[PDB]
């Protein structure tokens, strides 16, 4: 399957400071149509997780503009310009190529 | 508008059965695909099962082949997950989550835009 | 026999010398072009 | 996805909306002629 890696997992970030979140893929997620197939999520504590960025780049519904994903091929990066107390959550990553839907280990963002 | 409701899941003796029922309210449950997710307290998620439209195509993860029984009712818009041979490592937050996928190469185990409300299963 | 769309069957069961009165059984208004009559044992 | 649309779209029938947006059960009868000998029409009106 796809051996997936989210590093580093525990992220103490001062509120107001930007935070950089990455997930890595063993196989290339660039399809023959030129689009990226890896999806970025957030789980609030006690609230069901949401799709934050689909296909690496575009607006999922209800997501604020300061969340932005980057990357191509294997090395992708999720960036938030400003982090607040509403931005606390644990950040996952999922693919869409192979049969098993592989998740990430979960990137816990913490407020100092 | 669109939301997902669950029912059941609680204290259960290991090695038995349980029932969890997933009813939908505001979408086309016939056309959308359907998927199943396990999440333990203290580590992230794990896919366990998935089904295509109208039954027929049923898939299972590595540890759960035969252990779990999946079923679908297209009339009453309910999703079931019949439970067999429970184990203490199956103590996890169990909830139904739906997939987009309606295309030919959309791969029903793939992109899952909504997730359900959530309930915790305690096998102890 | 098959004439004017309808399909006709005639028969007589009796207990080959002799003279028989074949009676009809049913007329089937099927409407099929008919060519082969492969029997079944 | 974007500019790759699922061709079917739901009605989403709601009891609240007006008569023009209400569900309607439609049954369409069809007839041609001549494709077979005729089989179906009304009952014979027989008396004593």
């Amino acid at each position: 399957d796809i051996v997936m890696t989210q590093s580093p997992l525990s992220l103490p970030v001062t509120p107001g400071e930007p935070a950089s979140i990455s997930c890595r893929s063993s196989q290339s997620l660039l399809h023959s149509n030129g689009y990226n197939y890896l999806d970025w999520y957030l789980q609030k504590p006690g609230q069901s997780p949401q799709l934050l960025i689909y296909l690496g780049s575009n607006r999922a519904s209800g997501v604020p503009d300061r969340f932005s994903g980057s990357g191509s091929g294997t090395d992708f990066t999720l960036k938030i310009s400003r982090v607040e107390a509403e931005d606390v959550g644990v950040y996952y990553c999922m693919q869409a190529l192979q049969t098993p839907g592989t998740f990430g280990q979960g990137t816990r963002l913490e407020i100092k | 508008e669109v939301q997902l409701l669950e029912s059941g899941g609680g204290v259960v003796q290991p090695g038995g059965s349980l029932r969890l029922s997933c009813a939908a309210s505001g979408f086309a449950f016939t056309t959308y695909a359907m998927n199943w997710v396990r999440q333990a307290p203290g580590r992230g998620l794990e896919w366990v099962s998935a089904i295509s439209d109208g039954g027929g195509s049923a898939y299972y993860a590595d540890s759960v082949k035969g252990r779990f029984t999946i079923s679908r009712d297209n009339s009453k818009n309910t999703l079931y997950l019949q439970m067999n041979s429970l184990r203490a490592e199956d103590t996890a937050v169990y909830y139904c989550a739906k997939t987009r996928g309606r295309g030919l190469y959309d791969y029903v185990w793939g992109s899952k835009d909504y997730w359900g409300q959530g309930t915790l299963v305690t096998v102890s | 026999k098959n004439i004017d769309g309808y399909f006709k069957i005639y028969s007589k069961h009796t207990p080959p010398q002799g003279f028989s009165a074949l009676e009809p059984l049913v007329d089937l208004p099927i409407g099929i072009n008919i060519t082969r009559f492969q029997t079944l044992l | 996805g974007f500019n790759c649309y699922f061709p079917l779209q739901s009605y989403g029938f709601q009891p609240t909306n007006g008569v023009g947006y209400q569900p309607y059960r439609v049954v369409v009868l069809s007839f041609e002629l001549l494709h077979a000998p005729a089989t179906v029409c009304g009952p014979k009106k027989s008396t004593n």
